[PDB]
RNA sequence: GACAAUGGUAGGAGAGCGUUCUAAGGGCGUUGAAGCAUGAUCGUAAGGACAUGUGGAGCGCUUAGAAGUGAGAAUGCCGGU
RNA sequence: UAACUUGGGAGUCAGAACAUGGGUGAUAAGGUCCGUGUUCGAAAGGGAAACAGCCCAGACCACCAGCUAAGGUCCCAAAAU
RNA sequence: GACGACAUUAGACGAAUCAUCUGGAAAGAUGAAUCAAAGAAGGUAAUAAUCCUGUAGUCGAAAAUGUUGUCUCUCUUGAGUGGAUCCUGAGUACGACGGAGCACGUGAAAUUCCGUCGGAAUCUGGGAGGACCAUCUCCUAAGGCUAAAUACUCUCUAGUGACCGAUAGUGAACCAGUACCGUGAGGGAAAGGUGAAAAGCACCCCGGAAGGGGAGUGAAAUAGAACCUGAAACCGUGUGCUUACAAGUAGUCAGAGCCCGUUAAUGGGUGAUGGCGUGCCUUUUGUAGAAUGAACCGGCGAGUUACGAUUUGAUGCAAGGUUAAGCAGUAAAUGUGGAGCCGUAGCGAAAGCGAGUCUGAAUAGGGCGUUUAGUAUUUGGUCGUAGACCCGAAACCAGGUGAUC
C-alpha cells in the first residue's frame, strides 16, 4: 500500500520544511483579556516535527 | 537454501573440550561444564600472573633476612644501607648469592654496614 | 578509431569507429551494477514454505494449561515441535529492480570500449550455410569464447551454436553479460555502424 | 571485467545487522528489558495518553489554476509561444508569466494571464498579449 | 621516529571470520574425495592448514552476489542414554 | 579543551548505601521524603578477619624488575620483639 | 444438415573412437582421431558428445475426438419525403415514513433499491447536470439477450528452479490419512539406503537351538542382512602415574619425584605439597544465593518479506530528471511507450496577486517566501500498513457431534 495520510491535517498547512497553524484558545469565553486577544500568529511544535511526521508528509 | 547448521558445532566443541585433559569427572567429556570451567581457569590466569609476581617477591625477601639474622643486621637497615652505597640491584640475586655462595653476601653486608 | 576489416584471413579497406562507443573510457561501477541487474534477473522466485497458519496441523491444546508439570504450549505445529512451520521463511519475490535508461547505454558502451581497449575484430559473413565448418573459419584465430554479431533475423548460422564454447546474438539486443565472459569478441561490417549510431 | 575480477565502489555495500545473534556484536536484547521490547512494538503511531495535537480547523480548499514561467529566458529570439513545453514548462492547467531577471531579447508573446512588471517589460521590448 | 589514549552493562558507530548455494576463472580427486578420529602446529580472536588412521566418491581455492546463515538455558519438541 | 545548531538512531522514567543541611517519625530504624557530593549500579585490584556502596586507586597485553599510596611490621602473614 | 485442411490420443528413423598405465571394474591421466540442425539429460562395475537410452531435425494415424475452411444449407427487401391524425412500456415515476446501499454515518444530501401508504404527464411531454427554482446543454426509464479482453486450477501433457534432500520438504519418499486414541464429530504417528552383480556364507567344529570360530563368494563381510559412512552421552576390559591424619565450585600458579619421546619445541603424561579462590544465565537497589530454569549429550529452533515514506552513501544526468501499464522480445537488462510524477515561485482560509504577498487605514510595522540544485535507481539505518522478534493464556462467536455414564 500507499501510505495513509492523518487527515487532521486540515489542522497544519505547509509552508518550507515546516507546517503552520492557528494558535489555540478560541472561540468561547472570549470575555478575557485583550492583549491575549491578539492572537492570530504563528504556532509550531519545533522539536515534535521529530515526532508528529511520517504520517503527514504528502503535504511537506 | 536452507542450512543445515551441523559440522561446526561438534568441531567447536571439541576445540573447547580439547582444553579439558585432566579435569574431574565429568568435567572433562560434557561441552557446558567444561566451557564454563574453562572460563574460570582463563580468569584465574589473569589473576596468577600478577600473583606469582607477589608472591616471588615475598620470598625473596624471606629468604634475604634468614641470611641477614645472621649477623643479625634486621632487613631493612640492610636495604637502607644499600640505597645510601649509591649502589642497587634486584632481588633474587641476593637470593641466588646468598644461597649458592656466602662470602659474596659477606661482602655485600660489609659494603652497606659501613654506610651506617 | 578504425579498425581493419577483413574476410576469412585477408586484409581489407579500414573503418571509421565513432570515438563516443568504443572511445568511451569504460566505467566499471555502472558495469557492475548492470551486470547484478542482469544476474539477478534471470532469478526466478521459486521457492516456498509453510509457516503455522497454512501448515495442515492442529490449534488443539494437547494437555491443559496447568496441574501438569510440562510447559504451556498451544499446538503440536509451530517452529519448535517437530513437523512444525518455518517462521520468517523465504517466499517468492520479483527480484528484479530497474536502471534509467542511459546507465544501460552507458554501459554497452563501456564493456564495448573494454574490448577495443585490448583488440576486438571485424569481418563481412555471408556465409548462408549449415554446418561446424564455422570452426575452420576460426583461423583468425578469434579465442574460444566468442559472440557472432550479425544483422537481425539469420536461420543459419544460429542453428550452428551447438559448438562448445560462443554465442550469437542479432545486434537487436547485445547483452553486457553475453559480452564480458569471453575477452574475444567480433562482428560485422554492415551492423557494426548500427550498433555505433544506435549505440 | 572477465567476470573473476569485480571489485565494485567505497561506500555502495555494508554489512547487514542481523540481530537475534551473538552477544559481542553488540546485540542480543536489542531495545530494553522487559521494558516494551514486546511484538507489537508501537506507541501507536503517535499518541502520548493526552491531547497536545488537537488544535482549530483553519481552511476550505477548492479549485485552483495557473502555471509560472519568468520572464528569464534568453532562449528564444522571436520565437512567439504556445509552441513550446520545451525550455519552458511541461504541463499546463493555466499558463501565465510572470518575472525574473529581465529578457533584455526582443520577443513577441503569446500568453494566458500576465505580470505586471512582465508587462511593463516586454512593451518595452517588442510585444504585450493576452491570449 | 615521537606524543597521547585504549574497564565497561543498556546502547550507537566501524572493520572482520566461517557455512550453503550460484556465476565466472583456475585447480584436486581410486596412484583414495567428503566426513570422522588423533596430534606436542599457524593466526590477536572468531578460525584455518598439515601428517597419520578409518573411510569408498565427489570437493576445494580467488573475486563478487543471495541467504531458511550460527544455539548452553524457552517448567522448550524429538531421539537416545 | 571543550561549548552550540541541524539531521539520523536508541536506551532510561523501581534506584541503594556513606557523609552532609533539613522535614516527618520517638534528637528509633539497613526507615521514608528532598537538596548537596562521592562511590556501587556499568569497575575489577590492595585494606576493612570474611563482605556491592566505607578507605587508597581507575586493569591494552606479557616479564622471576623497581618506588610508593591507604593500611601495617612477634607467629599465622612480607616487613622494626 | 453435407464436404476438405490442421492439432491431439500408440510410434520410427535418428552422425561419430581406438590403444597404454592404474584398477576388481574405466567412461580418468597419457596420446593420437571423428560428428555436430544433435556438447540437453540420465544410466552404463569409477567423472563418457563418439557404449545404451537419448536429443537437433525429419516422418507417421486404420479408428476416434477437437478446432478450423467451401458449397451445400437456411433465412431475408432496402431507403426517402410529408408529419393532419394516433403511438411511444401505470397503481409505474415521484413524495412522505422507517431502512439499506452508493467512499458518503441523515447530514443541506442528490443519484439508486427495499416495505407500508398516497399518487403524475403523454413531445408545446419527461429525467439529469450533488438541496431547490430559472435559462442553457445533454438523454428518453417503468421489457429482454449478448462473444472477447478478465479471475482460478481437483486434473493432464511438456518444461523450469542461486527450492527441500529424510527431526526439512505434502502429515505422508517406505503398503499412511495407516497402526493408534476416542462412543463420535475428530486428532494423529515413528520407519529410506548391503554390494557393481545375490555371487545372500557349500563344508567342518561346539551347541538343544540361537549364536559363534573356521573354510569359502566378493577388491573389502570390523559391508553378512537390526547389512554405506558410524561421532557424543553411556558402559567396560587392561594398563603408565597416583591415592587410605583427611576438609576439597574441584581449577589455576609455583613445583620435586616416576615415565615417555613430538606437526621436534622455552616438550609431553601423572602430580606429593603450598599460595589463591563461594558455578552459569535470567531478573535485580543488590544474588555464592536458601529466588528462578536446565538430568547428560545429538538434532531442531527467534527481527524476515512486499508496498510506501524518510534519511544516509554511491552512481547517471542537470534547470532539468523520469517513466507506468501495454506491444515485440530466451518466463530474459532493452528497445519502444511522454497519459502521469517531482522540481523550476511563493503567500493567502479563498477569490486572487505574484519576488512579493498577507495582515491591515497605512506605502508603517511585522509572519512567511527571495537569495537555485534538484531528481530516477539502489546498498544500509528507521518507521507504517499486513500475525510482522518467538513461544504462551482464561475467554468470545458461527456451525455441527454426543442422554450407551
Ligand atoms: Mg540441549
Ligand atoms: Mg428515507
Ligand atoms: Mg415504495
Ligand atoms: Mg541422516
Ligand atoms: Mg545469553
Ligand atoms: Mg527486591
Ligand atoms: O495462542
Ligand atoms: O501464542
Amino acid at each position: 500500500p500507499k501510505m495513509k495520510t492523518h487527515r487532521g491535517a486540515a489542522k497544519r498547512v505547509k509552508r518550507t520544511a515546516s507546517g503552520q497553524l492557528k494558535r489555540s484558545r478560541a472561540f468561547t469565553s472570549h470575555l478575557f483579556a485583550n492583549k491575549s486577544t491578539k492572537q492570530k500568529r504563528q504556532l509550531r511544535k519545533a522539536r515534535l516535527v521529530s515526532k508528529s511526521d511520517m504520517k503527514r508528509v504528502k503535504q511537506l | 537454501p536452507r542450512v543445515k547448521g551441523g559440522t561446526v558445532t561438534r568441531a567447536r566443541r571439541k576445540k573447547t573440550i580439547k582444553l579439558a585433559k585432566g579435569y574431574f569427572g565429568s568435567k572433562h567429556t560434557l561441552y557446558k561444564v567444561a566451557k564454563q570451567q574453562v572460563m574460570k581457569s582463563g580468569q584465574y590466569a589473569f589473576r596468577d600472573r600478577r600473583q606469582r609476581k607477589r608472591d616471588f617477591r615475598k620470598l625473596w625477601i624471606t629468604r634475604i633476612n634468614a641470611a641477614a639474622r645472621q649477623h643479625e643486621m634486621s632487613y631493612s637497615r640492610l636495604m637502607n644501607g644499600l640505597k645510601k652505597a649509591g649502589i642497587d640491584i634486584n632481588r633474587k640475586m641476593l637470593s641466588e648469592i646468598a644461597i649458592s655462595d656466602e662470602k659474596a653476601f659477606a661482602q655485600l653486608v660489609t659494603k652497606a654496614k659501613d654506610a651506617l | 578509431n578504425y579498425d581493419v576489416l577483413k574476410l576469412d584471413g585477408t586484409k581489407s579497406g579500414s573503418i571509421e569507429l565513432s570515438d563516443a562507443v568504443f572511445g568511451i573510457e569504460p566505467n566499471n561501477s555502472v558495469l557492475f551494477e548492470a551486470i547484478n541487474l542482469q544476474r539477478a534477473s534471470l532469478r526466478q522466485g521459486t521457492h516456498a514454505v509453510k509457516n503455522r497458519s497454512a501448515v495442515s496441523g492442529g490449534g488443539r491444546k494437547p494437555w491443559k494449561q496447568k496441574g501438569t508439570g510440562r510447559a504451556r504450549q498451544g499446538t503440536i505445529r509451530a517452529p519448535q515441535w517437530r513437523g512444525g512451520g518455518i517462521v520468517f521463511g523465504p517466499t517468492p519475490r520479483s527480484y528484479a529492480y530497474k536502471m534509467p535508461k542511459k546507465m544501460r547505454r552507458l554501459a554497452l558502451r563501456s564493456a564495448l570500449s573494454f574490448k577495443a581497449q585490448e583488440n576486438g575484430l571485424t569481418v563481412v559473413d555471408a556465409f548462408n550455410f549449415e554446418a561446424p565448418k564455422t570452426k575452420e573459419f576460426k583461423n583468425v584465430l578469434s579465442t574460444l569464447e566468442q559472440p557472432k554479431k550479425v544483422l537481425v533475423v539469420t536461420e543459419n548460422e544460429d542453428v550452428n551454436v551447438e559448438l562448445s564454447a560462443r554465442n550469437i546474438p542479432g545486434v537487436q539486443v547485445t547483452t553486457a553479460q553475453g559480452l564480458n565472459v569471453l575477452d574475444i569478441t567480433n562482428a560485422d561490417s554492415l551492423v557494426i555502424t548500427e550498433a555505433a549510431a544506435k549505440k | 571485467m572477465k567476470l573473476h575480477e569485480l571489485k565494485p565502489a567505497e561506500g555502495s555495500r555494508k554489512e547487514r545487522n542481523r540481530v537475534g545473534r551473538g552477544v559481542a556484536t553488540g546485540n542480543g536484547k536489542t531495545s530494553g528489558r522487559g521494558h516494551k521490547g514486546q511484538k507489537a512494538r508501537s506507541g501507536g503511531g503517535v499518541r502520548p495518553g493526552f491531547e497536545g495535537g488537537q488544535l482549530p480547523l483553519f481552511r476550505r480548499l477548492p479549485k485552483r489554476g495557473f502555471t509560472n514561467i519568468n520572464r528569464k529566458e534568453y532562449a528564444i529570439v522571436n520565437l512567439d509561444q504556445l509552441n513550446k513545453f520545451e525550455d519552458g514548462t511541461e504541463v499546463t492547467p493555466a499558463l501565465l508569466v510572470e518575472s525574473g531577471v529581465v529578457k533584455n531579447e526582443k520577443s513577441g508573446i503569446k500568453i494566458l494571464g500576465n505580470g505586471s512588471l512582465d508587462k511593463k517589460l516586454t512593451v518595452k521590448a517588442h510585444k504585450f498579449s493576452a491570449s
